[PDB]
């Protein structure tokens, strides 16, 4: 039937003040998600508000944005909002709401909103017990970092005391990243980090399973003949414990190298976020950049 | 790379010289061996040394992990996890340790992370016998 | 004492309708009942 739209209109069943409108028009190029596209939406259906909920889960929120539909915000007119859905590949001009720095180069992923400092700023719109939550646009080394800290906080849970999981729970929360500090809110082991948990457990298993002597021994083998840094650090990490190899075969080490390898990306995609922007832009200022939309 | 470290013997040598050459469409060709001057370089060795640490890291981790989730499991998957666990076990912590090895190994993942995946950035149709140039269609 | 040998060295929570396979479930009082009932049918059984 009806295709796509890409420009859709949206409109505020709600009396607008002036000053809703002037922080409404500050939100010009960012990046807002909607769950369904029709070229004259509600505002209801705006960000992020729609989804929290009694549940309160981060990774629930996590989930429920990864599927929705992301479109760049455009001029603002009174009461009227215009919103774009990009194209794959194309250029735009993105702005930045989250208090994250960007750099000219790297990989942006969407992820729901932390809370940073004080959390001092909470004057976005409200209309009526409804609010324009914005997801955050971070680089990739803080999503891969938020990711792993909430898989490390769902796994350490099995077999630990309360007050353990309480005091891990608080040492992971919080992340520093490129000289600012942002904390997670409500991390929560729901059923749906159950699902990571059960993966994460199993491509463990199929990696060691997988791995073979010659992997193994490559560690042991190098600290009994080299000495850095790099190399005491990841022992100290590792449990306490010349010959030739008495196994060797090439063929047999690339099939089970390729095996290792579709495991190992089994794992990774659980921490790794999809890339939605690429960056190749800063204003000095940092408020936005000119990005390839990746999706 | 994982083999430098046994290059004194002439099996090791040998299985590298298989290694090191490729056959493709009706071309062979010798890749450069990593190992110049008899050491292996720093890049080469972080990978390496990612790699088995991933490695050891899971062999230790999983398996109480893979106990308490298989208890629950209804994919009866984790179970034959569990057991597979076992046999590999039969045939050979402090909590902020517990802490740090998790985070080990999911570090280490990431340092394997630019390996493990190479992108598409073309899809070829044409053919030539100036089959110097294609024309493509570009991926980003 | 272990009178069954197992394949398998771990068991598995077994679910869905007792008509899509087969489990043998059985308490020791229902094993009991029926081993005398059988007998005393033996026993109802020149």
């Amino acid at each position: 039937m009806a295709a796509m739209e890409a420009n859709i209109f949206c409109t505020f069943d709600h009396k607008l003040s002036i000053a809703d409108v002037g922080k409404l028009t500050k939100l010009v190029a960012a990046v807002v998600p909607i769950p369904q596209r029709l070229h004259l939406i509600k505002h209801y259906q705006l960000g992020l508000h729609q989804f929290v909920d009694h549940t309160r889960g981060y990774v629930r929120l996590r989930g429920l944005l990864r599927n929705m539909t992301l479109t760049l915000m455009r001029r603002v007119e009174g009461n009227q909002i215009l919103l774009h859905v990009p194209t794959h590949g194309l250029l735009y001009t993105v702005l930045n709401t989250g208090p994250v720095t960007w750099e000219k180069g790297d990989a942006l992923c969407v992820l729901p909103p932390l809370f940073h400092g004080p959390l001092a700023r909470e004057n976005l719109l409200t209309l009526g017990q409804w609010e324009l939550v914005l997801p955050w646009i971070v680089p990739m080394p803080l999503a891969l970092e938020i990711n792993q800290r909430l898989l490390i906080m769902g796994l350490f849970s099995l077999d630990r005391s309360y007050e353990e999981v309480k005091a891990a729970v608080q040492q992971l929360q919080t992340i520093t990243f490129r000289d600012a500090t942002f904390t997670i809110p409500d991390p929560v082991i729901d059923q749906h980090l159950l699902i990571d948990m059960k993966t994460a457990c199993l491509s463990m298993s199929m990696v060691a399973n997988l791995a073979s002597e010659l992997t193994m021994t490559y560690v042991r083998k190098l600290a009994l003949e080299d000495s850095s840094m790099l190399l005491v650090k990841c022992q100290e990490l590792l449990m306490r414990l010349p010959a030739r190899p008495q196994h060797v075969s090439p063929d047999d080490e690339i099939a089970r190298l390729s095996a290792l390898f579709v495991m190992l990306r089994q794992l990774d995609d659980l921490i790794r976020e999809q890339v939605v922007f690429t960056v190749c832009d800063v204003s000095p200022d940092n408020k936005s950049a000119t990005c390839i939309f990746k999706g | 790379g994982l083999f430098s470290l046994d290059r004194s013997y002439e099996e090791v040598k040998a299985a590298v010289q298989q290694l090191q050459t490729i056959t493709f469409r009706d071309a062979t060709f010798t890749i450069p061996d990593p190992v110049i001057d008899q050491h292996l370089l720093i890049d080469m060795k972080t990978a390496c040394l990612s790699m088995s640490m991933v490695a050891n890291l899971a062999s230790e981790l999983t398996m109480t992990y893979v106990r308490k989730l298989a208890l629950e499991d209804s994919s009866m998957l984790l179970v034959k996890c569990q057991e597979l666990l076992m046999r590999l076990d039969r045939e050979r912590v402090s909590p902020d340790d517990e802490i740090a090895r998790l985070s080990a190994l999911f570090v280490m993942l990431r340092q394997l992370d630019d390996l493990i995946r190479e992108q598409v950035v073309f899809t070829v149709c044409d053919v030539s016998p100036d089959n110097k140039s294609a024309t493509c269609i570009f991926k980003g | 004492m272990s009178l069954l040998h197992t394949f398998w060295r771990l068991p598995v929570a077994v679910f869905f309708e007792p008509h899509e396979e087969n489990v043998l479930r059985c308490p020791e009082r229902v094993l009991r009942r029926l081993l005398e009932d059988a007998a005393v049918t033996m026993r109802g059984g020149d």
